[PDB]
């Protein structure tokens, strides 16, 4: 904040909703809770310039949980390859998976 | 006083609908503070278990934590049944 | 085909946006926004947002868009124009639908397209969660937290709505 | 007389009665003669989805009891 | 990112271009300003709901209240413009060129 | 009267919730065995389908951490009938 | 099997609305010391059939599309309002059934706007804008009243109103709300003294069915569901008959007076009672269960 | 699926009953009948009534979660914020009332 | 990155509790007082370890205690239990308050025979 | 307006700005902008004429567009970081959108076209709020997101603003048009130095506000809104022409007046980072501003334009306008250079 009134007065106006690892109703966790927990704890106190290089691994993991780009790429490759073999009749799904 | 009972008696005659609304809204704001049962509302909300009650690892110095759900230790809902 | 209901719903979402964005008479403009608003609620419903989706019907469609059509009827032409009868209105409609159709083609064919962001066309269900059996609605618990957690949100939101009434009475008085 | 108005009311009364009566009878016809299971929350859906697997016929309204224990 | 995001981002862009490319009726532009809000509501609700960020569940509602409050102000201005000229044409609002 | 009845309903809900709490361990245990079994099944067909792809490692994570990550719907039902995926994905949302 | 269920709901509704027209004309007649239809079929029982046939073979705009959309929207949305009604089992069991009905009811105001717009008459349009202003004004008290009632119920589920009233009808704890609710429904359906046809009369029945559920809850026995339906039907019929009764006995409001009836009497009182009903469960320790 | 089927039936049946009602009459083939700026004008009162509805409707959306809000352990805060929202809903009306926003005399 | 470790199908096998949800609901209160020890150890494992793989043995004892529990009933109290969960199964909400008589018969049965 | 309502509306204008300044959450930043815009539309219409309505509509459309882009940038940031903290943004597209949203809200070129027109269309008191108080909230956001702002974008806007503002003012005879273009040109200095030292962006904001308030206050005292009506001032209040000369020379950046101080400190901060070309170009281009300020002093203080006979009747009456803080404001606008090191209080 430009003026950090909340810390001075010790009153919380909006920090409760800034992150998703914070206290939630009925202790309901967010899907990326553990990934955001690590990145915040890694990056805490060292500054954003440092945290851009010394918490890079944690932030990549959190960004993978958030948007799941790499998981979808790996799933498309398997789907692409699988259907090809079905096109050429080399492979047949087991009893399950069908 | 009596300058006021004549004011109230005038609105009761000319605007009964508003006198009722301002009477009900005052009761709504005031009664919750003066009621002896407002505490039971907090307790009953606090007594409803939405989540699983995760057990505590028994290090060896937790005398008041029960070892079994039916043990005497721990909070009880006895007040809730009578209430 | 029902496995891509969220993608199919979002395609109609865009077409309805091309509808009123091309800007026909403000009466078909409001009809396209109603269809998109309803289709937009459908998307939110399928993600678990029952209350958020119903707030769209109750507030956005049955409140805001009603007042739009009401205001439009009081101060706008009264006579509409045959949709697409105007050259610019028709030229923008086809342009939008062509880009809407071209994005749909390359994402479904290649299961991926790249426009500013990277988009993956494996389906929307693939990112859904595989774990929940709580005996409550998480949406409802999040919204209900407004009165406990969001004391500050309520105050500023309440003040803005009171001030909206005061402001709107000043604007329209004329002296 | 007033009671000559009843026959029209009787036809309305029957008409508005059918929707509820039909729904209740169809529900029991479609659920082995029991009430249609209500699943407002994920926990109830999860138990309903487990009942479908346990049933052995892929129908959540077929119940299995101690006869499946051993 | 997922596939549905492609179209919700496509709809925001469409209504942004529709907003910035005027025609004549000032009403037709306010609807583009409300299509933008509708797209941002849906984009936010999908993000918040999918990630299970419970306390953010009220963000779309607040965003819907404030934007509608804005539209109420916008319609009021349109009505006052209509009084002065009998039409909501944007080409009648050119007094301040000099 | 409303107060007496609503108190009685809160007590019934507490009992209703408590029956769930007693059963959650047994449902949690079976959920774990179904998730792992589905993941193990997918890994087998992954090995066969991706055997001939150069540079592929079967079962490789996309995360730097070796912590357990809950799989997403795509990872679990990524190679199954559209009826089972549809029921697992939208079944609850479309019920009644 | 579901398709039969939806048909077994729509067709009785249309038949019920057709014969509501008969009941209206005979009930008004007898209150006026006459008879009403008793010539077309015995006791007039064929009068609705005669009216229907004649109407559809009678000889029959600014916007062709809107002149077609207006009847569909009103007719489609009037039928949709019935799908969540627990009678005792809903056709579609919704967790937010009450919220669904407020939403759909709100869209009903569009048909009024579109029909007035498509007319092509400046005079016709302003008449529609007056009707739209009456409706949305009185939608405010319906929503607030309904919210005050749901604080004693505990959820938005419509079948939970059955359970809420297991011991006692909500009319006793909420008769001041039931009064303003009942008048608001008349204004919402633009019925006398607030009248300043199939879809219209379907809403009238549905709003009175919803009133019986909200304030006169019928006990439901799962082993004999048909008894609930009979008692439920009787309560809604009499509530519908009271609409006819009210129409016969009163003159009409002026437009500014019915706006004043809400903005200056119902809303001030409806707001206060909303405050009262938020506080009362907390101070009495009678908050209902969330599920 | 059930809801989508129900909505489709309701609005399909409405559509059928509307088109045939537009076409069954042309069976008769009745004889041809020879029947050969942008403000209504509009009154500012019919605009204010709609806008006041909108702003009150927005403040209603804020109250809709009230049935769920009563289930929290922080009931003192919930009750204080609920009565705050309704009171300012009354304050808005009292401002409308005292500044003749709710009149119909011109 | 490394290879996601997964236990083989042989390790994931165990004798299931193949009773419907209304059967579990009817025994849930007694079940939670009889099988509490193995149940709570498994849940402490899950919350502590945050990994379904690290608690696969504890989860097998949950089934073992559950299967044994349902045999205790099948040996002494089958009919009162069958009559009870058949009443629960009728309700759409599986409500407890609708079957207080049959619940009673089941309670004296177990409180005498077990 | 009823005076009580006017005060409440002003405090809502201030409340919205403060909400943006004290918020650590992006939604509360958006809300503060939305609340702020809502309350300022009233004071723009308060005289009720077609010009005041055109200004309010052009303002509403511009600000509303900016807020939807700001919200869009906030949601993109949420998608890519899963958090709402007001700090650096975690996506370059989010940064481009936010920077353009704030640029539109400030009236920076090329998003500048509304500033001259909206300012000319409202009263002097309303224009003072538009060109002074309204800069605080967008500026305090740029202050916190600057580590992720695209340098070519922020520097491109700043240079464009210094050129557009300087050239646009040369062709103006309306005092409200002159002030608007002066505002655009001065915004260009504040954002040029932001990537290098955000403290010198606050220094230039404070001093620009103090001198802009002094100008508007002096225009309001005699109700002068055109160049030629201001040229009568010498024949009513000769003191006011001297203060107007001094303030205008200060705004031009001429030493030893206070307005030289911000330009001095920015050139120092830019050269420390080996930016030599840009500050040289910027400083030379600012000579355009000095020219059409100097023109104003010629017709006001340094010559005596022809007067009117009816001006004789004004001599018999005193000024009754409040002119609040004008004596203090004019002395901060002209005599503050010796205390330049005191800028560290803003660190
Ligand atoms: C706790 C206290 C909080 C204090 C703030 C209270 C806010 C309400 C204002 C009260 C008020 O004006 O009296 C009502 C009063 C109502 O009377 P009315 O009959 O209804 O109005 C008749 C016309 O309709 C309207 O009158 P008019 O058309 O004849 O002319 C009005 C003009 C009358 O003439 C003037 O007031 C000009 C002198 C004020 C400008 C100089 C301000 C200081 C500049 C900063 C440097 C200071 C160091 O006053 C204005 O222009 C009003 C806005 C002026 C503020 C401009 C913002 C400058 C940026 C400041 C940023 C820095 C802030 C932190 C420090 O309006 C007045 O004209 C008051 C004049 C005499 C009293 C002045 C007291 C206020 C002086 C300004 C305080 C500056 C604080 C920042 C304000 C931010 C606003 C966005
Ligand atoms: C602790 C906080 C530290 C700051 C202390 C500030 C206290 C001074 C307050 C002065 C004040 O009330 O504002 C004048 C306030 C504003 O009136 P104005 O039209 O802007 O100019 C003053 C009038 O000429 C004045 O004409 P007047 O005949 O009406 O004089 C009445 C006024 C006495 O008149 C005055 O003395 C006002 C002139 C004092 C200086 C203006 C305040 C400057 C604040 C300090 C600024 C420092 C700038 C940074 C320093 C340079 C950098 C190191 O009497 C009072 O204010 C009673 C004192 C109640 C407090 O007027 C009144 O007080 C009532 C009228
Ligand atoms: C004007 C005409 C309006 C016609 C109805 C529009 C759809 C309303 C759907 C709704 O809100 O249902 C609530 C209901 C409320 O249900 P619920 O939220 O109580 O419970 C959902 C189910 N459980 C509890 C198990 C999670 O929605 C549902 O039933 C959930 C969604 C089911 C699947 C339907 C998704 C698509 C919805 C229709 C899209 C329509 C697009 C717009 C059409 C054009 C514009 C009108
Ligand atoms: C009219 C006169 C107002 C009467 C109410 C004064 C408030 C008294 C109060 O402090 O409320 C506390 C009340 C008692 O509960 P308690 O457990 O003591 O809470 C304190 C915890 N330290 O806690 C309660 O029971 C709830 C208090 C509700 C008060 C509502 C007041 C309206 C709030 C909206 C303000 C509008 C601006
Ligand atoms: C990728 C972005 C995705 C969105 C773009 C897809 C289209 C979406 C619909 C948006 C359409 C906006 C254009 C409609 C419009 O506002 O036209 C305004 C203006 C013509 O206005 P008019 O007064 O009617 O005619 C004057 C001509 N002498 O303008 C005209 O001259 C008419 C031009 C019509 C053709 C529009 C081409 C598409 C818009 C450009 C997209 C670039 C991005
Ligand atoms: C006229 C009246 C204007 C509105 C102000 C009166 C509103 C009264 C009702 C709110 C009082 C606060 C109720 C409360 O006790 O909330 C406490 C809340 C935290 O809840 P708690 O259970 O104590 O748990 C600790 C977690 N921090 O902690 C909080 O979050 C409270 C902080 C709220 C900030 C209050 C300051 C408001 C000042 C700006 C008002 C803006 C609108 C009006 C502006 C006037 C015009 C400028
Ligand atoms: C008289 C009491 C009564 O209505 O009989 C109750 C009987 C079955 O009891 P039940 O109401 O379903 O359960 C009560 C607890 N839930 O239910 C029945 O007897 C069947 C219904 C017959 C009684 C009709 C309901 C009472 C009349 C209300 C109709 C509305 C009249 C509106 C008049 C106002 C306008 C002037
Ligand atoms: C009191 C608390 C303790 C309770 C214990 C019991 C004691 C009860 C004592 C209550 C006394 C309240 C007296 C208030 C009287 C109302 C003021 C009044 O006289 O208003 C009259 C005036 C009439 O208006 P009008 O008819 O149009 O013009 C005259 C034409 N002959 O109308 C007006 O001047 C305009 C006023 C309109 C605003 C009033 C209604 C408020 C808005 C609705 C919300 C109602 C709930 C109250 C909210 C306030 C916070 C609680
Ligand atoms: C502090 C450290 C930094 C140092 C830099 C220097 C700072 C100085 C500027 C700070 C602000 C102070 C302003 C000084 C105001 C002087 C006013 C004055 O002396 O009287 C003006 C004169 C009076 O007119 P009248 O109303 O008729 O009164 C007659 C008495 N019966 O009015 C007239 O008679 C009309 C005058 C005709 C116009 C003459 C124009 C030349 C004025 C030169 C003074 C202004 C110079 C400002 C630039 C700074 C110079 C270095």
């Amino acid at each position: 904040p430009f003026f950090d009134v909340q810390k001075r007065l010790g009153v919380d106006l909006d920090r409760w909703m800034t992150i998703q690892s914070a206290e939630q109703p009925h202790k309901i966790p967010s899907r990326c809770h553990a990934f955001e927990k690590e990145w915040i704890e890694c990056a805490h106190g060292i500054g954003s310039i440092r945290a851009e290089k010394e918490c890079k691994i944690e932030f990549e993991d959190f960004r993978e949980c958030l948007l799941r780009q790499k998981t979808m790429k790996r799933l498309h490759a398997i789907r692409r390859q699988r259907e090809k073999l079905i096109k050429e009749g080399k492979y047949t799904p087991p009893p399950h998976h069908s | 006083a009596e300058r006021v009972a004549a004011f109230l008696k005038n609105v009761w005659a000319k605007e009964p609908v508003l006198v009722a609304s301002f009477a009900i809204a005052g009761l709504a704001v005031i009664l919750p503070t003066l009621s002896p049962y407002t505490k039971y509302s907090l307790m009953i909300n606090r007594a409803t278990p939405y989540n699983y009650p995760v057990p505590l690892r028994d290090d060896g110095n937790m005398p008041d934590v029960p070892s079994h759900p039916q043990d005497p230790q721990g909070p009880s809902l006895e007040w809730l049944k009578r209430l | 085909m029902m496995l891509y209901i969220v993608f199919i719903l979002s395609v109609i979402f865009v077409m309805g946006f091309v509808g009123f964005s091309s800007k026909p008479s403000p009466i078909y403009g409001g009809l396209g926004l109603i269809v998109s608003g309803g289709v937009g609620c459908g998307i939110v419903l399928n993600f678990g947002g029952s209350f958020l989706g119903l707030m769209v019907f109750l507030i956005y469609l049955g409140g805001m868009m009603v007042v739009f059509g009401y205001t439009t009827a009081m101060a706008t032409e009264q006579y509409p124009e045959i949709w697409l009868s105007n050259k610019a209105v028709l030229g923008a409609f086809v342009t939008g639908l062509l880009m809407e159709f071209f994005m749909v083609y390359y994402v479904l064919k290649d299961k991926e397209v790249e426009v500013v962001f990277e988009f993956n066309g494996l389906g929307d269900w693939v990112i859904y969660d595989t774990g929940d059996s709580g005996f409550f609605s998480e949406e409802a618990m999040g919204i209900a937290a407004l009165y406990s957690y969001g004391t500050w949100l309520v105050i500023v939101t309440g003040w803005s709505l009171l001030i909206g009434v005061v402001v709107i009475m000043e604007i329209t008085r004329g002296n | 007389m007033w009671f000559e108005v009843l026959p029209g009311i009787a036809v309305m009364g029957v008409c508005l009665f059918i929707p509820g009566m039909a729904t209740a009878r169809i529900h029991r016809f479609s659920n082995g003669g029991k009430e249609k299971r209500v699943a407002h929350y994920p926990y109830q859906w999860y138990l309903m989805e487990r009942d479908r697997r346990v049933s052995g016929v892929n129908r959540s309204y077929v119940s299995k009891g101690l006869e499946n224990i051993d | 990112m997922s596939m549905v995001y492609m179209n919700i981002m496509m709809a925001f862009t469409v209504s942004l271009v529709g907003l910035l490319m005027y025609r004549s009726h000032l009403m037709s532009s306010l609807l583009c300003l409300e299509g933008m809000m509708l797209s941002l509501f849906v984009m936010a609700a999908l993000t918040i709901l999918n990630s299970h960020f419970t306390l953010a569940s009220m963000m779309p509602i607040i965003l819907l209240v404030f934007a509608a409050c804005e539209a109420a102000l916008g319609l009021s201005l349109l009505v006052m413009v209509s009084n002065t000229y009998g039409t909501d044409y944007v080409q009648n609002l050119n007094l301040l060129q000099c | 009267s409303m107060m007496k009845w609503n108190r009685e309903r809160r007590r019934l809900q507490i009992e209703d919730f408590e029956a769930r709490i007693a059963l959650m361990p047994l449902l949690q245990a079976e959920k774990d065995r179904r998730v792992l079994q589905m993941l193990r099944e997918n890994l087998e067909e992954e090995a066969t389908v991706m055997k001939d792809v150069p540079g592929w490692k079967v079962g490789e994570s996309v995360f730097h951490t070796t912590r357990w990550v809950t799989p997403m719907m795509g990872e679990l039902y990524g190679l199954r009938a559209s009826e089972e995926v549809l029921s697992a994905t939208y079944g609850f949302i479309w019920y009644t | 099997m579901f398709m039969i269920n939806i048909l077994m709901l729509i067709i009785p509704i249309l038949l019920a609305v057709a014969f509501l027209t008969l009941v209206e004309r005979k009930v008004l007649g007898y209150m006026q010391l006459r008879k009403g239809p008793n010539v077309v079929g015995p006791y007039g029982l064929l009068q609705p059939i005669a009216d229907a046939i004649k109407l559809f073979i009678k000889e029959p705009t600014s916007s062709a599309s809107m002149f077609i959309l207006a009847p569909i929207m009103a007719l489609g949305l009037a039928l949709t309002m019935w799908i969540p009604l627990p009678m005792p089992y809903p056709l579609i069991n919704m967790n937010l059934g009450v919220l669904f009905m407020l939403a759909m009811s709100s869209l009903a105001v569009y048909s009024i706007l579109w029909s007035g717009w498509a007319s092509n008459s400046k005079y016709a349009l302003i008449g529609a804008l007056r009707a739209v202003a009456q409706t949305i004004s009185y939608e405010v008290t319906l929503a607030i009243i309904l919210l005050s009632v749901l604080l004693m119920s505990g959820s938005f589920t419509l079948s939970t109103l059955i359970t809420t009233q297991e011991q006692m009808w909500l009319i006793l704890p909420a008769w001041p709300l039931a009064m303003m609710w009942f008048i608001s429904t008349l204004a919402e359906t633009n019925r006398a003294p607030f009248d300043l046809f199939m879809a219209e009369y379907a809403n009238i029945i549905m709003m009175n069915i919803f009133t019986a559920i909200l304030f006169l809850g019928t006990s439901h026995n799962p082993h004999m569901p048909e008894l609930y339906t009979i008692n439920f039907t009787i309560k809604s019929l009499l509530l519908t008959m009271s609409f006819l009764w009210i129409r016969a006995s009163y003159p009409r409001f002026r437009y500014d007076q019915l706006m004043h009836l809400l903005w200056k009497n119902f809303l001030p009182l409806t707001l206060a009672l909303c405050m009262w009903h938020v506080s009362l469960p907390i101070l009495t320790s009678g908050i209902p269960p969330q599920t | 699926m059930n809801l989508m089927l129900a909505l489709l039936t309701n609005f399909t049946l409405a559509t059928l009953l509307v088109i045939i009602a537009f076409w069954l009459p042309q069976l008769n083939v009745y004889s041809e009948k020879t029947s050969p700026s942008a403000r209504l004008p509009f009154s500012m009162k019919f605009f204010l009534v709609a806008i006041t509805f909108l702003l009150f409707d927005l403040e209603i959306a804020l109250l809709l979660p009230l049935p769920w809000a009563s289930q929290t352990a922080n009931l003192n805060t919930m009750l204080t914020m609920a009565l705050f929202l309704i009171i300012l809903l009354a304050v808005s009306l009292a401002y409308e009332w005292t500044q003749k926003g709710l009149e119909w005399t011109e | 990155p490394g290879i996601v470790e997964l236990p083989s199908l042989e390790d994931l096998k165990v004798q299931e509790v193949k009773v419907s949800s209304s059967v579990l609901k009817a025994a849930a209160h007694h079940y939670g007082a009889q099988c509490d020890k193995p149940n709570k150890e498994f849940m402490l494992c899950r919350w502590e370890e945050k990994d379904p793989r690290r608690c696969l043995e504890e989860g097998k004892l949950v089934n073992q205690c559950a299967l044994e529990f349902f045999r205790q009933i099948k040996r002494h109290c089958a009919e009162p239990f069958t009559e009870y969960w058949t009443c629960i199964d009728y309700s759409g909400l599986q409500l407890f308050r609708r079957c207080r008589k049959q619940q009673a018969q089941f309670d004296e049965c177990v409180l005498d025979k077990l | 307006m009823n005076p009580i309502i006017f005060i409440i509306i002003l405090l809502t204008i201030m409340l919205g700005t403060i909400i943006v300044m004290i918020s650590s959450h992006w939604l509360l930043v958006w809300i503060g902008f939305e609340m702020n815009m809502l309350a300022i539309i009233p004071i723009m219409m308060k005289n009720h004429n077609p010009r005041a309505t055109e200004a309010s509509t052009k303002y509403f459309l511009t600000q509303s567009t900016a807020s939807m882009l700001l919200m869009m940038a906030v949601i993109i940031n949420l998608m890519f970081s899963g958090q709402w903290t007001v700090m650096k943004l975690f996506n370059p597209m989010a940064s481009m959108l936010m920077t353009m949203a704030l640029a539109m809200k400030l009236g920076m070129a090329p998003f500048h076209f509304w500033v001259p027109e909206v300012t000319q269309g409202i009263p002097l008191s309303s224009g003072l709020i538009l060109l002074t108080w309204q800069k605080l909230a967008p500026m305090s956001v740029l202050y916190q997101i600057f580590p992720s702002i695209n340098l070519n974008l922020i520097l491109t806007l700043s240079v464009l603003s210094i050129l557009i503002g300087g050239w646009g003012g040369l062709n103006q005879t309306q005092l409200r048009k002159i002030m608007a273009y002066s505002s655009i040109a001065h915004m260009g200095w504040m954002t040029a130095v932001l990537p290098y030292n955000p403290t010198m962006t606050l220094l230039n904001l404070i001093i620009y506000i103090i001198m802009t308030s002094t100008m508007f206050t002096m225009f309001m005292a005699n109700s002068t809104t055109t160049t030629l009506s201001l040229s009568h001032t010498w024949n009513k209040t000769p003191i006011m022409t001297v203060l107007i000369l001094a303030t205008l020379l200060s705004m031009g950046g001429l030493p030893p007046l206070s307005g030289f101080m911000p330009k001095w400190m920015i050139i120092q901060e830019m050269t420390k980072n080996n930016s030599i070309i840009l500050p040289t170009f910027m400083a030379i281009t600012a000579l355009l501003n000095l020219y059409f300020y100097m023109r104003l002093t010629y017709s006001t203080t340094l010559t005596m334009f022809p007067s009117t006979n009816n001006m004789k009747m004004k001599w018999q009456f005193p000024l009754m306008k409040k002119m609040t803080f004008l004596p203090t404001m004019v002395v901060l606008s002209t005599m503050m250079l010796p205390l330049t090191p005191m800028l560290s209080v803003l660190e």
